[PDB]
């Protein structure tokens, strides 16, 4: 439906997340870990009668039917982990994750009193730099005619390239900072 | 200070300390350690300021204006006798708006002063306010953000009209 | 981000032989630069 | 009124014989000097206003109208200083010239004791504005902007400069201190309907009533920072000072003249302000919640008790300051990023933290928290109203919870979330940005203090 | 192809040459003389000898007075038995009414 | 046997429950794939300049300029006076005001009416 | 309150919740036991491992990047990407 590398779901992946979405609610309803554990047992048992299905037009009708049976019978307010989306902790320490940038905006004098950060900041930056141009020229010798395909980027190639496009990766604030 | 005829107080009459308990309350010992630390500073504090305001005495006035002829014997678009009339008339009615507040002041202190028996014992003030209220309503009300001595004026003579024709009617 | 000035499209507006060309005046060319016409 | 005349003009030869790296510090200095001068304007009295001569005066309506006048030259010129440091010395000059000679047209508008010279002062203010719009402004759209401004206006001036020169063949005078003693009852009639139009219509284009406005979403919009800061917090003023003088003249017709454009105000600032709840720019969410203030301002006037003026006076201070303050604002964001799209730059307090306290202060003075002197005229013009018909709180309290809903969305949108990933040029606030600020809120603030400067001339 | 045209300029950064700049110049002791200008005369000359000009305003518009006077009248009249406030602000007396 | 989900405007249906979700025909796995095209293309054009050390400034997205304008600039060049506009632009501009003109109306000459009469209370009602 | 993450802490509290699993024999695991080539188990047994893994470390790894978790490994690399370990 929506992802970075596939254009797709695949039937077994649909029935993977149908399967983790309905042990999740089922904890939810089923709050006490031993009687979750029994009907996860059960609900592991209603998985397996239809695992060994050829007929992939019948596994489409049942994971169908599954579903309805999933959004008939969900939590109204299933568990959410509180740093997961629409939990309680999500998106709380954003307003702390300042970007790295904003240290080039330092006076001078509050770049001095962290002499070291700043001296090794610099040949992060200077990795950097002298990087960048290697790795353009890796992602348009390796991209193909028309575009990229997926949204997937390649590693490096060569002892001594960098991945290309990593700065943001690798200098992305903690989640806790 | 004030004038206590223009701001009113009944007598005070607070009761005489009548302990029943043995135990020792803290507001007396309170109250000592206010009057103390902190109300003898004070009081000298101030003894030192009305020592320096002794030194150079010297005073200021209450502006009188006399009276000047009204609105109703200014000739019709004569600007240097109605300016003053309007000038009067600005004036009195800005007092007349303090005497207002005055009377509702009185009858505030009343309220809170009375307590809970406020209602028994504030009718006097409450029939002055309502008498001072419909005497500036039926002086300056309704006369608008443009109002001046000509509107108060006409809103007076409507009013006579309808008394006379109310007084007529009813003879 | 700087100042938007008139370009060459904005300019070519003010250049016609009218301001707003009707179907009647389409085939009004401006009159020329010295304002003198060949003999014929 | 010429010891403020005449030293407006010498800021003329000020900016024009200043050295080239001192006419930003020449003219600030001076025009901050003339700004302390004004405060001798408030000799007021009870009953008589200050009259100066047969040309000028100064009751306490004009009197908090020029001091924020005189306030508002300075913080134009820090306002526009950054943005005009590559322009060419004499065109700066000519832009801090256009400043002077618009202070100086609106200072003898205010304060002129005949109503035709405070008609030629009034449409003079025209000429600088449009110049300045069209000259500086940043787009394309000020030209357009520039024609809709004129145009408006003087569809509505002119029949009001007939309508003036009438009443000169009247009366026999245009003297206001003359017309306060010779008034005479405007009776029910066609020609005294369409007296009152011509008396009142360019000043309601001025405000502006709402069906009229549209010449200010692209006014304030395209104007550059100073154009926009006369404009929303002089220059709409203009016309509720001129309709407070003018309906001294139209009274009774009023009392139902009053009734359509009262209704396009009462419900236009529902529109307006309602409008605000779906701006993408910035700038124009700051132009539409002008328009929704100031038809306060116009019911206010037109429903012309003693409430209902000292709110309308208080609440056109205290939008002056306002909106001055939030174009200063978005101007400091739109000099950061180039470009006025409200939801571009994100979570800016992360980023700016004490530039998001200016912005929290003038979103709070906005949807007028009290006691700020935008909730005292916001609240007086309520009490007015109420007294007028009980039903129009329906009207104004639904407005005061869009206010609210728009001025946080504003602080909400631009000030919190998840900073933008893709812009990394957002420099620290500048010590004249931040100075900027304060010199819009820390007056407004003082002003809760003392408000009944600001309360007009039947406090 | 268009016309011959300068490219956009890029946006300058004021702290990149004068770390400590205020914004109001690029040369630093113009900026720094614009500051001071700005901040003694606004706020140091402005705003606070301004506030306290008018915090010691002369009876701004005869407030004070008019609670001196008032406070005289009602002496007045609360002893001599006259009511506080008549409802007529003139005289009857000296009233034409139209007859009818 | 199970109530069918009802969607509505504001609640849409679930990605899980819609048929066309698990449509496997090689029409839509080529829109798929094209559409995962594009937003892969975009995506490298975005995050080309995104990482770039060498670039100081805003990264203009042309999706949210063309957004803005489409907002603003566009409306009144894509607007035909037709029966729909002038139905809708009459109901809800002049409409209200004729609603609220009557309502405020018939209540200031009621009010009116009863002062006029001695009928309205004003006992101390001196501030207006 | 919040004690620190190590990559030998994580390793060995993700082998332990695997050991406590009892269709993987604690004696064959290490940190690169393939889970369907070396353990041969079920891909519905691999969502019930990353389940047990989120209810060991108390948040959600997305099914995008639980399906690709197969060894033990891979766990342990994700849960320190995911929470800056070695600072
Ligand atoms: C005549 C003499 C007068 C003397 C007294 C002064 C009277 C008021 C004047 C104006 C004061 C405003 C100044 C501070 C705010 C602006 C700057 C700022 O944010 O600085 C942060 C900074 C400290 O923060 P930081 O940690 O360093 O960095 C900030 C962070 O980035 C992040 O910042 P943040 O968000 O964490 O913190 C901002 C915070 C944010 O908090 C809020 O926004 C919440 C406020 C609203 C809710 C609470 C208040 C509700 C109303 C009650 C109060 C009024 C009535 C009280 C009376 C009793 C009831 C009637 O704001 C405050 O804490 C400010 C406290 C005062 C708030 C006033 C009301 C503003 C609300 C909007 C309007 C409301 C109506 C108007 C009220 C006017 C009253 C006079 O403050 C300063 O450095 C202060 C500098 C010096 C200020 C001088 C003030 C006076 C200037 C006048 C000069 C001329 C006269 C001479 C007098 C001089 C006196 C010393
Ligand atoms: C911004 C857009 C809208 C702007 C609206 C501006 C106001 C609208 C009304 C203007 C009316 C014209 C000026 C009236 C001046 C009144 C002076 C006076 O004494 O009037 C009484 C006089 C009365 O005549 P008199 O005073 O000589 O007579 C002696 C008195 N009696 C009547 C007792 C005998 O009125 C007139 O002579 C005519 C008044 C109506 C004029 C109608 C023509 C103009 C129609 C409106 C045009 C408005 C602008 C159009 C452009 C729009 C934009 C492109
Ligand atoms: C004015 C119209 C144009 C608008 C723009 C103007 C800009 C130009 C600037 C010119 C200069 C400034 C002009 C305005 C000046 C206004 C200030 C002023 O004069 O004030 C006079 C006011 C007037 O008060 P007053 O009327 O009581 O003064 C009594 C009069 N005398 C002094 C003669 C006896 O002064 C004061 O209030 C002084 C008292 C001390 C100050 C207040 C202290 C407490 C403040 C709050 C403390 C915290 C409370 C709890 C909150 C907790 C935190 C949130
Ligand atoms: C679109 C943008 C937003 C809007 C911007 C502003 C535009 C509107 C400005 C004008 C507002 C409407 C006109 C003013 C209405 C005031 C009251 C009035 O005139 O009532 C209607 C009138 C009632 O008749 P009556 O009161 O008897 O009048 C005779 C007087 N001797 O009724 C009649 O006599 C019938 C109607 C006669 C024709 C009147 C035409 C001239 C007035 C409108 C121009
Ligand atoms: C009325 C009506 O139906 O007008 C439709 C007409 C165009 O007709 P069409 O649908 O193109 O055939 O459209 C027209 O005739 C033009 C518009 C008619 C007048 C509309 C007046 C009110 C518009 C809203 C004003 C809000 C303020």
């Amino acid at each position: 439906a929506f992802l970075p590398s596939a254009a797709y779901l695949t039937h077994q992946q649909k029935v993977l997340q149908l399967y983790k979405r309905a042990l999740r609610h089922l904890e939810s309803r089923c709050v006490h870990r031993d009687k979750y554990r029994y009907f996860a047992c059960l609900l592991r048992a209603r998985f397996d009668e239809h695992k060994n299905e050829k007929d992939m037009v019948k596994a489409t009708q049942l994971l169908r039917e599954a579903e309805k049976e999933f959004w008939h019978g969900q939590h109204p307010q299933p568990y959410i982990f509180p740093e997961s989306p629409g939990g309680t902790s999500y998106e709380r320490y954003e307003c702390y994750k300042v970007p790295e940038w904003c240290l080039d905006d330092w006076h001078p004098s509050e770049k001095a009193m962290y002499p070291d950060y700043f001296a090794k900041r610099e040949q992060w930056k200077k990795l950097r730099r002298e990087s960048w141009e290697r790795e353009v020229k890796q992602l348009q010798e390796e991209t193909p005619v028309g575009g990229p395909r997926t949204e997937a980027l390649p590693p490096a190639r060569k002892q001594g390239d960098l991945p290309p496009l990593w700065w943001h990766i690798v200098t992305r604030p903690r989640e806790r900072p | 200070s004030w004038d206590k005829d223009v701001y009113p107080e009944p007598p005070r009459r607070t009761p005489a300390p009548s302990p029943q308990t043995s135990l020792p309350n803290p507001i007396t010992y309170l109250t000592k350690a206010f009057d103390l630390l902190v109300d003898r500073p004070v009081t000298l504090v101030r003894e030192f300021i009305e020592r320096q305001h002794a030194k150079n005495k010297y005073y200021y006035y209450h502006r009188e204006f006399r009276r000047v002829p009204d609105i109703t014997e200014c000739h019709e678009k004569d600007v240097l006798c109605m300016f003053e009339a309007e000038m009067q008339w600005k004036r009195d009615y800005k007092v007349d708006q303090e005497i207002v507040n005055i009377i509702q002041e009185r009858l505030k202190a009343c309220q809170q002063r009375e307590g809970e028996s406020h209602r028994q014992n504030c009718a006097k003030e409450l029939q002055q306010f309502t008498q001072v209220v419909k005497a500036y309503q039926d002086r300056y009300h309704d006369l608008g953000a443009h109002y001046s001595a000509r509107k108060c004026l006409a809103k007076q003579k409507q009013r006579m009209l309808a008394e006379r024709k109310a007084t007529k009617e009813a003879a | 981000a700087r100042q938007w000035q008139p370009d060459v499209e904005w300019a070519e507006q003010y250049g016609g032989a009218v301001m707003y060309p009707t179907k009647e005046t389409a085939h009004w060319k401006p009159p020329p630069w010295n304002d003198v016409d060949p003999p014929k | 009124m010429l010891k403020y005349i005449i030293p407006t003009m010498m800021l003329m030869p000020l900016t024009w014989l200043s050295k080239n790296s001192m006419i930003w510090i020449n003219t600030t200095l001076h025009s901050l000097l003339i700004s302390l001068t004004s405060l001798l304007l408030l000799n007021q009295f009870g009953d008589n206003s200050l009259n100066f001569s047969l040309t000028f005066f100064s009751d306490s309506l004009s009197t908090p109208l020029l001091i924020l006048t005189m306030w508002l030259l300075p913080l134009m010129l820090m306002a526009s200083q950054h943005h005009l440091s590559k322009e060419n010395l004499a065109r700066k000059k000519l832009f801090i010239s256009m400043l002077i000679l618009l202070q100086l047209f609106l200072i003898m508008t205010f304060t002129a004791t005949e109503l035709i010279f405070f008609y030629i002062m009034f449409e003079a203010t025209l000429v600088p504005t449009l110049i300045i719009i069209t000259r500086w402004g940043n787009q394309t759209e000020r030209l357009n902007a520039g024609l809709y401004f004129l145009f408006y206006t003087l569809a509505g001036s002119l029949p009001l400069l007939v309508a003036l020169i009438y009443i000169q063949n009247t009366m026999g005078s245009l003297n206001f201190l003359i017309l306060q003693y010779w008034v005479q009852p405007m009776p029910n009639s066609w020609s005294n309907t369409f007296m009152w139009l011509a008396c009142m219509m360019a000043f309601m284009v001025k405000m502006p009533l709402y069906g009229l406005h549209l010449w200010l979403p692209k006014a304030h919009v395209e104007a550059p920072i100073a154009g926009s800061m006369v404009l929303a917090a002089i220059l709409l003023k203009l016309g509720g000072y001129g309709m407070m003088r003018i309906t001294l003249l139209l009274n009774p017709i009023t009392d139902f003249m009053a009734y359509p454009f009262i209704m396009l105000s009462l419900w236009g600032m529902i529109m307006t302000s309602s409008i605000c709840l779906r701006q993408t720019d910035l700038k124009s969410l700051i132009a539409y919640s002008s328009v929704s203030h100031m038809a306060l301002v116009i019911v206010a006037i037109l429903i012309q008790t003693p409430w209902s003026y000292m709110g309308a006076t208080a609440l056109m201070i205290a939008h002056g300051l306002t909106s001055s303050m939030l174009f200063c604002l978005a101007n400091s964001n739109y000099e950061r990023v180039h470009s006025r799209t409200m939801i571009l730059a994100r979570g800016l307090q992360t980023l700016l933290p004490l530039m998001a306290a200016w912005w929290l202060l003038a979103s709070l003075t906005n949807l007028a928290l009290p006691p700020s002197i935008n909730l005292i005229g916001e609240l007086f013009v309520v009490m007015s109203t109420f007294s007028w018909s009980n039903i129009t709180i329906i009207l104004m309290g639904l407005n005061m919870v869009i206010t609210a809903l728009y001025s946080l969305y504003m602080l909400i949108t631009t000030q919190r979330g998840k900073h933008t990933h893709h812009i990394n040029n957002i420099l620290p606030s500048f010590t004249r940005e931040n100075a900027l600020m304060s010199l819009h809120m820390l007056p407004l603030l003082l002003l809760s203090l003392n408000p009944k400067i600001i309360l007009g001339p039947l406090y | 192809l268009r016309w011959q045209e300068d490219p956009e300029p890029e946006d300058e950064n004021l702290y990149e040459k004068n770390p400590d700049s205020h914004g109001y110049d690029k040369d630093p002791a113009v900026d720094v003389w614009n500051m001071r200008v700005v901040f003694f005369f606004g706020f140091s000359i402005v705003l606070v000898l301004g506030s306290t000009f008018v915090a010691y305003l002369p009876d701004y518009r005869m407030q004070e007075w008019a609670r001196r006077e008032a406070e005289r009248l009602v002496k007045y009249r609360e002893a001599h038995g006259l009511p506080l406030m008549e409802s007529n602000c003139f005289d009857p007396s000296k009233i034409q009414l139209p007859e009818d | 046997s199970f109530p069918k989900y009802e969607p509505s405007r504001l609640a849409s249906l679930p990605t899980t429950l819609d048929p066309a979700e698990y449509d496997i025909s090689s029409e839509t796995r080529k829109a798929q794939a094209e559409r995962l095209a594009i937003r892969s293309r975009l995506k490298r054009e975005y995050q080309l300049q995104y990482n770039d050390p060498s670039r100081r400034g805003v990264v203009e997205d042309p999706a949210l300029i063309r957004w803005t304008c489409a907002r603003s600039a566009n409306v009144y060049p894509n607007f035909r006076p037709n029966t729909k506009t002038s139905l809708l632009g009459a109901l809800f501009g002049i409409g209200p005001l004729i609603f609220w003109y009557y309502v405020f109306k018939t209540d200031r000459d009621r009010k009116e009416k009863l002062i006029q009469e001695g009928k309205l209370d004003r006992t101390f009602n001196i501030s207006y | 309150d919040a004690p620190p993450l190590t990559l030998e802490g994580i390793k060995d509290r993700v082998l332990y919740v695997l050991k406590l699993y009892d269709k993987i024999d604690p004696e064959k695991l290490s940190v690169n036991s393939h889970f369907m080539k070396d353990l041969g188990l079920d891909s519905l047994d691999q969502v019930e491992i990353i389940m047990a893994m989120e209810d060991e470390f108390g948040f959600e790894i997305p099914d995008i990047d639980a399906e690709k978790l197969m060894c033990p490994q891979e766990i342990v690399d994700y849960i320190a990407d995911k929470k800056d370990v070695y600072e």
